[PDB]
């Protein structure tokens, strides 16, 4: 499933954001 | 009659804004003011820590932000914006800006105390928003954005972690790094790479329909628990968002679906909110037929979901992060830089 999927991704945790 | 209203509202809540725009507080305390008490949440350029009044007895939420590192980082503008912008606005799901100051080595900004912890917390723990619940949260930014937008504000980094819920379970949005105010377009890479609009993506220069576009990626996330477009690397993200590509979960009710379509338009003159109705698409939508705009910038719905509250001072709906000394150098770091801070 997608959300099994976004679960064991890199990105589950606090998002930084971008600057450059 | 109702939107003659809300027309008559924002052209006194534009004169309001624009007395403080043209002649901004500074300087309103000093450091030693304060006890210390914990870290709430950090940052590149430095962190939010609990604080108390110590005159007042009262708590706040104090950021801090390193000058040096500021300006390594080449956000003079930004944080000078940052200031200016929030010490100006008034709305009911704004944090409100109490003092700022500086010293030799920081710059500070004073806020309410907003205990209810972040939205991304909740979020993640429960996994996914019902619609309703989720509805409830949107239509507090869709106001947001309605009323920072007639001050000619872009706010460019809606998030979850950047939504905190109150003691009633409203919305406060904070976090102002990336504000601007701009009449025509602009053209800065900034924000958080999952919510990124297809045309900051594209170097096409850029405009508020960009914030219509977050609304769209935060419905997603809070309705379904995870962003419409993620993978492990930033660039990979990109590919996904500029393609034009969305699956809904199967879960999604055929409303919301069509709401969500026409947020996450590629094509900026097909996206809601930048067509001639302006914001009056999203709020006459099918989706929010039951959404009172009037109740709920009143705050008198019963929220869905009220978080825990153990007293003044309690931190339990923030994560722990380790704690870090505050130095201030002998020596004034940057002076010129932030003066007008
Ligand atoms: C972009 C994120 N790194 C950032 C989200 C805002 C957060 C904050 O202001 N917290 C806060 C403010 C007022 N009251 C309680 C918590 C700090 C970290």
């Amino acid at each position: 499933t997608t959300y099994a999927d976004f679960i064991a991704s890199g990105r589950t945790g606090r998002r930084n954001a971008i600057h450059d | 009659s109702e939107q003659e209203s809300v027309k008559e509202f924002l052209a006194k809540a534009k004169e309001d804004f624009l007395k403080k725009w043209e002649n901004p507080a500074q300087n309103t305390a000093h450091l030693d003011q304060f006890e210390r008490i914990k870290t709430l949440g950090t940052g590149s350029f430095g962190r939010v820590m609990l604080v108390k009044h110590m005159e007042t007895g009262n708590h706040y939420a104090m950021k801090i932000l390193d000058k040096q590192k500021v300006v390594k980082l080449k956000q003079i503008e930004h944080t000078l914006n940052e200031k200016r912008i929030l010490q100006a606005v008034n709305f009911p799901f704004l944090v409100k800006l109490e003092f700022s100051f500086k010293d030799n080595s920081n710059l500070y900004m004073v806020m309410e105390y907003v205990p209810g912890g972040e939205m991304f917390s909740h979020l993640r723990r429960i996994g996914r928003f019902s619609e309703p619940h989720a509805r409830f949260y949107a239509a507090q930014i869709v106001l947001t954005f309605e009323y920072l937008h007639s001050l000619d504000l872009i706010y460019r980094d809606l998030k979850p972690e950047n939504l905190l819920i109150d003691q009633q379970g409203y919305i406060q949005v904070t976090d102002f790094g990336f504000a601007k105010r701009v009449k025509g377009r602009t053209w800065t890479l900034c924000g958080t790479p999952e919510y990124l609009a297809p045309e900051i993506i594209l170097s096409k220069g850029y405009n508020k329909a960009v914030d219509w576009w977050a609304l769209g990626v935060l419905i997603y996330e809070m309705a379904a628990g995870y962003p419409p477009f993620f993978a492990d690397q930033p660039i990979q993200i990109y590919e996904k968002i500029v393609s034009g590509k969305v699956r809904f979960p199967s879960h999604f009710s055929s409303d919301l679906k069509d709401l969500l379509r026409n947020l996450l338009q590629v094509d900026l003159t097909k996206r809601f909110g930048n067509l001639k109705n302006g914001v009056n698409d999203i709020k006459n939508h099918k989706w929010f037929a039951t959404t009172d705009w009037i109740a709920i910038y009143q705050r008198k719905v019963e929220a869905p979901f009220i978080p825990k509250f153990k007293g003044p001072g309690d931190t339990s709906n923030f994560d722990d992060y380790e704690e870090e000394e505050i130095r201030v150098s002998i020596n004034e770091k940057c002076g010129k830089e932030f003066s007008e801070f």
